[PDB]
């Protein structure tokens, strides 16, 4: 429901350092 | 390696 | 994890160690994916000819970890378990087919910067993102090698999913559908696996429609670490997510 949403990133906009790499594999 | 944990734990 | 990273402070704040009481030792990976209930994988708790049969009262899941030996005063939490669910066929015998497990809390823990849970796919997740060549992310305190061998804190790779027939022609283990495999070929001149003590840990991708993690695998198995040819394999969660959403409705 809060899942997979993390206080430290989603939650407050902020991306990891590699989230990207994944997304951009999203074909 | 590891530290102990607090005996409330255990 | 072999050739991973360290991970960002709450990076993945699902991640949950197994630890053993007595001798106190890291037993595997595991995660939050609600406020009493933790997933791993079943040959982390049960598996017979290596006379492994764990009970509750045998471990600890730990929470909110960063630092794999410390004990992480004020911000990890650790919690004992009431009962210990495994998948009723999960095949030890042959192929680790169905490796999974649940894992309920005695109470629920508090969720904090460090603490919050994992989303479950439903069918669409899984359709759309559990594509070959897709990247996912495996998180654990495992060896950096097959045999420099323990991190100081936890470790992090992103990988690639493989082709079914890839993966089947890798191994001379019978493959199900409820397994797929993941990692760089080595045409790709890009390594990273799953190793030693990152069993039972998350898969996870982070859905680009809502932008939500949701985890896809568990750690299972594999053969050696990072080998070139060789892929790991991953427990294909909404698959069984059936039996998950039976035991928690139930229990
Ligand atoms: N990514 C990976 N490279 C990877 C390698 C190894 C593992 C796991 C797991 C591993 O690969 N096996 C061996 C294995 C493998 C396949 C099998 C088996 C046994 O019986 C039938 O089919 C384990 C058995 C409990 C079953 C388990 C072991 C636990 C410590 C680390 N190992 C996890 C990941």
């Amino acid at each position: 429901a809060d899942c997979g949403l993390r206080p430290l990133f989603e939650k407050k906009s902020l991306e990891d350092k590699t989230e990207r790499e994944l997304l951009e594999s999203y074909i | 390696d590891f530290e102990e944990i607090p005996e409330e734990y255990l | 994890i072999v050739e991973g990273s360290d991970a960002e402070i709450g990076m993945s704040p699902w991640q949950v160690m197994l630890f053993r009481k007595s001798p106190q030792e890291l037993l595997c990976g595991a995660s939050l994916i609600s406020d009493r209930w933790v997933l791993t994988a079943a040959h982390c708790l049960l598996y017979p000819p290596w006379d492994k049969n764990f009970t509750e009262n045998d471990l600890l899941v730990r929470i909110g970890k960063h630092s794999r030996t410390r004990y992480e005063r004020n911000i990890e939490k650790i919690s004992m378990l009431e009962k210990i669910y495994i998948h009723p066929r999960y095949n030890w015998r042959e192929n680790l087919d169905r490796d999974i497990a649940l894992m309920k809390l005695k109470k629920p823990v508090a969720f904090s910067d460090y603490i919050h849970p994992v989303c479950l796919p439903d069918r669409e997740t899984a359709a759309s993102l559990l594509q070959a060549g897709y990247k996912g992310r495996v998180t654990g305190w495992g060896n950096l090698k097959e045999t420099k061998g323990q991190p100081s804190v936890l470790q992090v790779v992103n990988l690639p999913i493989v082709e079914r027939p890839v993966c089947k022609d890798s191994t001379r283990i019978r493959i199900t559908d409820n397994m797929f495999c993941a990692g760089y070929k080595p045409d790709e001149g890009k390594r990273g696996d799953a190793c030693e003590g990152d069993s039972g840990g998350p898969f996870v991708m982070k859905s680009p429609f809502n932008n939500r993690w949701y985890q896809m695998g568990i750690v299972s198995w594999g053969e050696g670490c990072d080998r070139d040819g060789k892929y790991g394999f991953y427990t294909h969660v909404f698959r069984l997510k059936k039996w998950i959403q039976k035991v928690i409705d139930q229990f």
